[PDB]
């Protein structure tokens, strides 16, 4: 526990007993994957085709979603390459 | 593995032993909110017996009416608004008379469920072990009979057959 | 190390179990999650596949006990999502992985309940802890096998019309 932190990097335990084994060598390539992907499907759901009531896409949706998470994913990143995992 | 009804599951630290019917049957842990059982197996009792006069009535209903025309409706759910409004009102007023005692009764007593009815004294004589059986008797067919009372509710505001 | 991967290590959470332990993990999925809530997965999709497997062949062969049943396990779904059997199946499969997320976490938190038991031998087909463990690696292998059985029955009837042969 202990989630309270003054150095340079928070304990990984904040990141979830999830995130926590993740090495961030794997978090970092999968955030920016995510990043790419979502910000493309944000384009091409709309920017690039304008949305209609017959063009909503599930697929651009769900993952444009992927954006807001990519920040989380990267921000778990950093954290895991400076608590050397 | 210690709920009879779910093997798998433990029961809650509540369901044990006495207060027969008592299968470990509580998967959302209710019972751990409840500062005893007492006015849960109030509540389950006379909900188990409401809901075997209510299938009772509904088979008798179903089957045979009062000389009246007022209660020639086969119907139940239609014979809830046929039958006059002094009738319905007479037996809310009778209900309610029995329910206020049983109201000062329940919230504080060790037995809310024991109203103290027993006309024709079948349970005097009863050995502990008979009497148990008996109450397990009451709470299965009540759970049946809720079940079941509900599912003739369901199919007749689903498709109007009030039976079969 | 790995018994299965002779090349790659063996995977660090899986030393010894009943379930089929050939120390195959390649992409370290065990240090991911906790090693039962994969396995209890595991067994579900092996016992949904192999009911779907057979349900599959059985029903393109003799499944007519009416009208709206003559069909061929690819137009299957809708016409009997339509008929309202697929609704009821969904109810009680609701109703039991309802009950079961409770029972994923009675284990993952104590208890003594192992992946994917149940406790349904209603015709104790298993007797000792060697039967147990036979017959657990047996169901788990015969899973693996029906899970790509059917997704190799799905692929093949979609990309084609046919029978059995698919
Ligand atoms: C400057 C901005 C900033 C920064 C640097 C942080 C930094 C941090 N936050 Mg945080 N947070 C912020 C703003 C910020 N917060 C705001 C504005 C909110 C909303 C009020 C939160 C709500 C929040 C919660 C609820 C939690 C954190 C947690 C954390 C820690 C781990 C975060 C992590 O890796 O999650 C990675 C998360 C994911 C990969 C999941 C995806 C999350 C996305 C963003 C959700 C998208 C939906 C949403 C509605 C939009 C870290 C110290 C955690 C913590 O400290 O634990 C004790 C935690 O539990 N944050
Ligand atoms: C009015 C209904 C009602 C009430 C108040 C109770 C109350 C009780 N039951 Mg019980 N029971 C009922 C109906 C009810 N039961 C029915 C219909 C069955 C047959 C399936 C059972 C089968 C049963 C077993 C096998 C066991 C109990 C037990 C108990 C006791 C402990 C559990 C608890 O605290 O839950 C309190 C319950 C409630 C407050 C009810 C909450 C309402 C929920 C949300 C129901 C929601 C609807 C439902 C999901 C679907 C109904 C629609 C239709 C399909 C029927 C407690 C006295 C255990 C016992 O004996 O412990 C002493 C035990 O082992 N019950
Ligand atoms: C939950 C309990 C319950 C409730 C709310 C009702 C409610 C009703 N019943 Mg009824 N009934 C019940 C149980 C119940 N019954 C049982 C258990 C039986 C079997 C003896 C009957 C037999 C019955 C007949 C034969 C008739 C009704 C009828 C009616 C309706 C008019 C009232 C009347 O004449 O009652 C009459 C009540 C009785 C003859 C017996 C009541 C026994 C009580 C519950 C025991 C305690 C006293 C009314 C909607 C009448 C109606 O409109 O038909 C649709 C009618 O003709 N009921
Ligand atoms: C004047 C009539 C009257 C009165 C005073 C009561 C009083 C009571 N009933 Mg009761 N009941 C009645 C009529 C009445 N009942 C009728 C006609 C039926 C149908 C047969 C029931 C069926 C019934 C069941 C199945 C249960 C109770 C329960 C209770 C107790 C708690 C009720 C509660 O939470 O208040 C609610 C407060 C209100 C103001 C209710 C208004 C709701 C509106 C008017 C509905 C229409 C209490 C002793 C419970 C009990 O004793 O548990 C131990 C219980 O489980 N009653
Ligand atoms: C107690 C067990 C039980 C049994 C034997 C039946 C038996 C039957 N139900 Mg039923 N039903 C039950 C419980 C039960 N139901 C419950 C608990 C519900 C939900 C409250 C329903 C809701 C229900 C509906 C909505 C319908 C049936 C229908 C039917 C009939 C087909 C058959 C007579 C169907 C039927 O033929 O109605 C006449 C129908 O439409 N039932
Ligand atoms: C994952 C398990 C699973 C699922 C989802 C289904 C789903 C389905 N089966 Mg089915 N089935 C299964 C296993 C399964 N089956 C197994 C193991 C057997 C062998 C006993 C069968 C034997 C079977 C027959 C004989 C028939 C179905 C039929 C059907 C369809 C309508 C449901 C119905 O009335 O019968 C439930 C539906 C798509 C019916 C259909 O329309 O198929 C053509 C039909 O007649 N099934
Ligand atoms: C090759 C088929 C096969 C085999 C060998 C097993 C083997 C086993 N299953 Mg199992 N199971 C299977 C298919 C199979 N399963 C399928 C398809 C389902 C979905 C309905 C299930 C659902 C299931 C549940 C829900 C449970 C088991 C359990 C068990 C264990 C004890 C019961 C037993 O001896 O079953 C022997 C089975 C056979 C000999 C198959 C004969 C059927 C002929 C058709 C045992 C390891 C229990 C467990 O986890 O105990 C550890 C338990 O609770 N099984
Ligand atoms: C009356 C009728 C139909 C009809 C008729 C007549 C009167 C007969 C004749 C007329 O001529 C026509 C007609 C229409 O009227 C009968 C219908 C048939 C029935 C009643 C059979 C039901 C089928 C059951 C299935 C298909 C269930 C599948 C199992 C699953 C289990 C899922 C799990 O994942 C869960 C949840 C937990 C996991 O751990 C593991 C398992 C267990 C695998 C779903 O994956
Ligand atoms: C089914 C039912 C309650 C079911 C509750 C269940 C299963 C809850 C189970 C759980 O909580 C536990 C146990 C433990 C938890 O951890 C898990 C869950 C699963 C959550 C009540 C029925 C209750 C059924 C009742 C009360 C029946 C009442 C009958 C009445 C009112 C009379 C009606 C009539 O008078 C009219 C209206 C007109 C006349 O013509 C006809 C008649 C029939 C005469
Ligand atoms: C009535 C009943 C018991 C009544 C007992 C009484 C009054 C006893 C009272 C007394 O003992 C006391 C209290 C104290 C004693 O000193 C005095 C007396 C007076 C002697 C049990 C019913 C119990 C009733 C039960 C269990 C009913 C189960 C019903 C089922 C399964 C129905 C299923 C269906 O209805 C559906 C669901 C859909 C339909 O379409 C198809 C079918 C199949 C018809
Ligand atoms: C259903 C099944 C086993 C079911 C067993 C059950 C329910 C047993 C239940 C019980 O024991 C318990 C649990 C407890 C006991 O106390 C009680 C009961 C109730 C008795 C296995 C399916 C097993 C299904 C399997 C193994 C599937 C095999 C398919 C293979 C091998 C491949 C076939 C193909 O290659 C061809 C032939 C041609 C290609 O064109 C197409 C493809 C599909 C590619």
């Amino acid at each position: 526990e202990s989630t309270y932190w003054e150095g340079k990097a928070p304990p990984s335990v904040v990141l979830g007993p999830f995130l926590s084994k993740i090495p961030s060598g794997v978090l970092g390539p999968a955030s920016l994957v995510a990043l790419i992907v979502g910000s493309y499907c944000t384009h091409e759901s709309n920017i690039f085709n304008t949305l209609t009531v017959d063009t909503i896409y599930p697929a651009y949706v769900l993952g444009s979603f992927l954006t807001p998470i990519s920040w989380g994913l990267h921000v778990a990143a950093w954290i895991q390459k400076m608590n050397k995992a | 593995a210690q709920s009879k009804a779910l093997p798998f599951l433990k029961a809650p630290a509540k369901l044990d032993g006495s207060l027969a019917g008592d299968f470990g049957f509580d998967p959302m842990g209710i019972s751990d909110q409840v500062a005893n059982l007492k006015y849960v197996r109030a509540a389950e009792l006379k909900h188990c017996r409401v809901a075997m006069l209510g299938f009772l009535g509904w088979v008798v209903q179903q089957y045979v009416h009062l000389p009246g025309e007022i209660y020639a409706e086969s119907n139940p759910l239609k014979a809830l608004t046929s039958v006059p409004l002094l009738s319905q009102i007479q037996i809310f007023l009778f209900i309610g008379a029995i329910e206020l005692a049983t109201l000062d009764q329940t919230y504080t007593a060790d037995k809310p469920w024991d109203l103290g009815f027993d006309p024709l004294n079948f349970s005097k004589g009863k050995s502990e072990q008979q009497m148990k059986d008996l109450e397990v008797k009451e709470l299965k067919n009540g759970r049946v009979a809720m079940i079941a009372i509900m599912g003739l509710i369901a199919q007749t505001l689903y498709t109007g057959v009030p039976l079969f | 190390k790995s018994k299965a991967v002779p090349f790659l290590p063996r995977p660090a959470a899986l030393d010894g179990s009943v379930v089929g332990d050939v120390g195959f993990d390649p992409v370290g999925f065990t240090s991911w999650l906790p090693l039962s809530y994969l396995q209890e997965a595991e067994i579900k999709h092996c016992r949904i596949a192999m009911l779907a497997t057979l349900g599959w062949i059985v029903a393109d062969f003799v499944h007519l006990p009416g009208a709206v049943h003559e069909v061929s396990s690819l137009a299957a779904h809708d016409v009997a999502v339509k008929s309202g059997a697929l609704a009821q199946i969904l109810i009680w499969t609701s109703i039991a992985e309802a009950i079961s997320v409770i029972a994923i976490s009675q284990m993952l938190e104590g208890s003594g309940r192992q992946p994917g038991d149940f406790k349904f031998d209603p015709l104790n087909f298993a007797k000792d802890e060697k039967s147990l463990k036979k017959m657990q690696l047996s169901e788990l292998k015969n899973g693996r096998l029906a899970m790509l059985a059917f997704s190799g029955i799905v692929t093949q009837a979609a990309l084609t019309g046919h029978a059995f042969p698919y």
